[PDB]
């Protein structure tokens, strides 16, 4: 259930 | 960082966290592990309630009065609380921040410790889509070193199957056995501690008070230990004694407040008796007979049972009374009981043992069946029980039973206690036991053939002695044996069932007077040796019920009442007249 | 329910561990007597010292939907532990409790609800009521010692057949109303 | 001794670091003594305290206070149980064997069957041999155990648990109090 995320900044 | 970790040496200075009163030799162990050279992380293992905690905590506190050696002086001490350092995690990395933030910390001051409270928690804290990568996986090339010193908290239970799992992990943690104090040492923690409650209260602890919390917890309130016990007691005696009375309010605290709500906690009355429920007790063999006629052995037996159990005579580590009540049918064996625990207001726990003839159903009393993955797996006299502490046991035909059901027994009677097969532990100090059986009606009804008449008498309990073993017989506290009900007894019966008939005609509106006359003639007919007092039933049915049936249904019987009943002795029929 | 309620007031007003727990059978109420006292506190029929305490509901299952990450459950469990904290008469009402012990977002892990809870409880910062089933507190409840510890059972069972009249007469303006029907004395007996 | 001790009691380490631990754990019992009680120094004394420490066990070279209860627990308990001299002779001389170290190898203390009429004393005499020696007593009703099914327990736990607790009931009793008296009441009915 407990998964990593990875965001991307808009630029 | 800050938010993660709470200083436990500040709480102490603004008294946050309560004293710590002994424990000399657990701290000793402590300090001798935290200033070992490598793996000097400490692990504090016992039963849950024994203080693992305060000793992490008072660790703190000793610090500030300056009652450690010098080398724990200057030290500070810091709390770890997993969710607040999980919190806000979904980028991957935060985790990992927060916990080498942390352990930077911890290695660059090289005074501080870690106190992990319930450490069988970081085996898997940070682990993210089956990942290994965890709070344990990383501190631990930090603990073997020694630059960091961590002070754990687990019960045995979390311990052994969630901490010891991982070998490397519990190999740098030092298991720190902490076993319950004694009755003495938690008299001493109780003083300690005292000033705290008695302010939150505003109330004061007598010096006997305290000492019967200590041993009252220990005789009537299981599944928890000694020092938790006692401060339970204390603290609920601090808060009902605050807010009980409006006015006429009693400052201190007496030894009667104490014994009251260990009462209320173990559902048990207490040991006042000699003032409040001294009249109860003394009415109860009278009106024992009233209800029961003859018999009055079996009733002696079961009221000077309950007095000695109140009077504090009672078996420690036995039940209130375990009794054999043996004889012919409707004789009032199983009668007594449960008028008995009418009369005492008290739960009737009635268990028919003609269920209980295979081996195999024997294990639903101490369980459930094998394989049953279904919860509500509890046995059924054990859950019994524990739901009511203070109830009578009666167990209807016992010979019935296959003889594995004697076997439980003898630790109920012996020890007082049966345990589930979970390990819930059912306390039956306070439960009175009995049994009936008809084992020997056959023996004594049987008729000889010879010349000369045998006199049949110790038959009975020959058959009694080949049904059960002597050691179940032995632990019994007394074998009752029921008579056959005299003539005279059965005119009493008599009247009985009529009252009990005016009762039911109670509610219909109609009142029944009968004659002395009548009674007699009802008993002639009715009375039978073998069949005991039940024929006297089908007479009044037969007789009186009859009648009135078909005029309560339709006649004068529908309203108004006023019955009146007589015979003639020419006749020798009764009469039933009805004038509403 | 006065001798109800007096057990539960008392052990909410210990120092530590007032948490009190309400064990009985299915719909013997056990849930009418956390939302009854919180109706008696408005009323002023409560101690003065349990006045002005606000009690609060918490749903386990909204606090389980959406979390879909390492650490949003935590985020907001801890934050409600926060608000508790704050309000010293905060009350929080839990119930079906057993289901605390089973893992809330815990996979393959052991932080759950209840653990995070427990330094709290022992140390009386907040106040926890429980209401939960004879079955499900021998054999889901009690497994756990510790958690066990800090909760007093509390045993709720059905008063007598003649006090559930009573009961349903100050219920019955609430179902009259409802259906627009007037019950008649002899009906509800 | 400490490499040779550790092996010998500690059972649930390795070697070269359960040697480590009695050598680390030594030095620092030095460091909190006072700085002129044999700070200098640690004997094979201190070695063995700090062994018996770490399992729980009854530490070698008994005090002198043991030996006063040790030879009058003959005698206390012939106040509290009569006319079975030759039962308490039997357990309390098998105590003695294992303290003075001529005890098993690797068997127990002793392993007795106490088999008599009712009311003689078997279970009395072992449940006052715990308070006489101030150890804990570890009581399993033996009538309880009957069945096939209930046997796993004392080594497990139910088929199909899917819980955490997959421990045994007489195995984490003997781990939790490894030093103590086993007592199996009516074993035959098991
Ligand atoms: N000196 C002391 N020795 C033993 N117990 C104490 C002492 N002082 C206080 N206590 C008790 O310890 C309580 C604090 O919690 P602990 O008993 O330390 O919890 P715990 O046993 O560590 O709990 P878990 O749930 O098993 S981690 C106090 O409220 C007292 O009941
Ligand atoms: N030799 C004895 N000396 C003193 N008290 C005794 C003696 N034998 C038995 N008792 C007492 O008798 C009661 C039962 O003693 P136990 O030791 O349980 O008897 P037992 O013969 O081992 O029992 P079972 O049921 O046959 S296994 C207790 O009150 C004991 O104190
Ligand atoms: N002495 C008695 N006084 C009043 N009622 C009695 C008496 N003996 C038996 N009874 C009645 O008979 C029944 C009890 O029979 P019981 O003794 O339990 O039979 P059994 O021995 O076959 O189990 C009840 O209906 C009870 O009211
Ligand atoms: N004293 C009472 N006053 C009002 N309602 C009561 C009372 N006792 C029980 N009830 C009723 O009992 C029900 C509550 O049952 P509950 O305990 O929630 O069941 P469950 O344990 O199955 O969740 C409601 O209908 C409630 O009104
Ligand atoms: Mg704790
Ligand atoms: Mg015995």
């Amino acid at each position: 259930e407990k998964v990593r995320d990875a965001l991307k900044p808009p630029s | 960082t800050e938010n993660f970790t709470t200083n436990l040496n500040q709480l102490a200075r603004v008294g946050g966290i309560d004293p710590l009163i002994g424990r000399e030799k657990e701290l000793e162990r402590a300090i001798q592990v935290l200033c070992r050279r490598r793996k000097n992380n400490p692990l504090l293992v016992g039963e849950s309630g024994v203080g693992k905690t305060a000793i992490a905590e008072g660790l703190a506190w000793r610090i500030v009065q300056g009652d450690v050696p010098e080398v724990m002086a200057d030290c500070t001490i810091y709390s770890l609380d997993i969710g607040s350092l999980l919190a806000g995690t979904k980028y991957r990395g935060d985790f990992e921040k927060r916990f080498k933030a942390l352990l930077k910390q911890l290695e660059q001051d090289t005074n501080s410790i870690l106190f992990i409270d319930e450490i069988h928690t970081i085996i898997g804290a940070g682990a993210a889509s089956g990942g290994q990568v965890d709070a344990a996986n990383l501190i631990k090339p930090l603990l073997s070193s020694g630059k960091i010193r961590v002070i754990g908290s687990t019960t045995y239970q979390e311990f052994s199957n969630i901490f010891e799992k991982d070998r490397a992990l519990a190999r740098r943690f030092q298991k720190i056995d902490i076993t319950e104090p004694s009755i003495e040492e938690t008299v001493q923690i109780i003083n300690g501690l005292k000033p705290k409650y008695e302010a939150h209260h505003d109330v004061r602890y007598t010096a006997k008070a305290v000492r019967a919390a200590v041993e009252l917890a220990v005789k009537y309130i299981n599944d928890r230990h000694l020092p938790d016990k006692a401060i339970d007691v204390i603290d609920e005696a601090g808060a009902r004694a605050r807010l009980m009375p409006v006015s006429k309010r009693k400052k201190t605290v007496n030894v009667a407040d104490i014994e009251s709500v260990v009462a209320r906690i173990a559902r048990i009355p207490e040991k006042s008796v000699s003032q409040s429920d001294r009249d109860t007790l003394k009415n109860l063999g009278d009106r024992l007979k009233m209800l029961v006629f003859g018999q009055d052995k079996a009733i002696e037996a079961l009221t000077e049972a309950i007095k000695m159990a109140r009077a504090g005579l009672g078996h420690e580590h036995k039940p209130v009374g375990s009794f054999l009540f043996a004889g012919p049918t409707g004789v009032g064996k199983t009668e007594v009981t449960v008028q008995l625990s009418k009369a005492l207001g008290i739960e009737l726990l009635r268990f028919d043992m003609s269920e209980y003839m295979e081996r195999h159903t024997v294990s639903r009393l101490i369980g459930a069946p094998p394989g049953y993955v279904g919860f509500d797996q509890g046995g059924l006299l054990t859950d019994a029980v524990i739901k009511h502490p203070h109830a009578v046991l009666l167990l209807d035909e016992i010979e019935k039973a296959h003889p594995d059901v004697f076997n439980i027994l003898l630790q109920v009677m012996d020890n007082g206690t049966l345990t589930d097969n979970n390990g819930r532990k059912a306390d039956f100090r306070n439960v009175v036991l009995v049994m009936t059986t008809n084992a020997g009606v056959r023996e004594t009804e049987r008729k000889s053939i010879g010349l000369i008449h045998q006199d049949n008498s110790t038959d009975a309990m020959e058959e009694i002695k080949k049904i059960f073993t002597p050691e179940f017989r032995n632990r019994l506290d007394n074998i009752i044996w029921f008579d056959h009900l005299s003539t005279d007894v059965i005119h009493q019966v008599v009247d009985k069932f009529i009252v009990e008939l005016q009762v039911q005609l109670d509610q219909k509106g109609v009142s029944l007077e009968v004659s002395q006359e009548a009674r007699n003639w009802l008993a002639e007919k009715g009375y039978d040796r073998a069949m005991g007092a039940r024929p006297m039933a089908r007479v009044i049915q037969d007789n009186l019920k009859k009648p009135l049936a078909n005029e309560l249904l339709f006649g004068s019987l529908v309203d108004g009442g006023q019955v009146t009943v007589a015979l003639d002795k020419e006749k020798n029929e009764l009469t039933y007249g009805f004038q509403s």
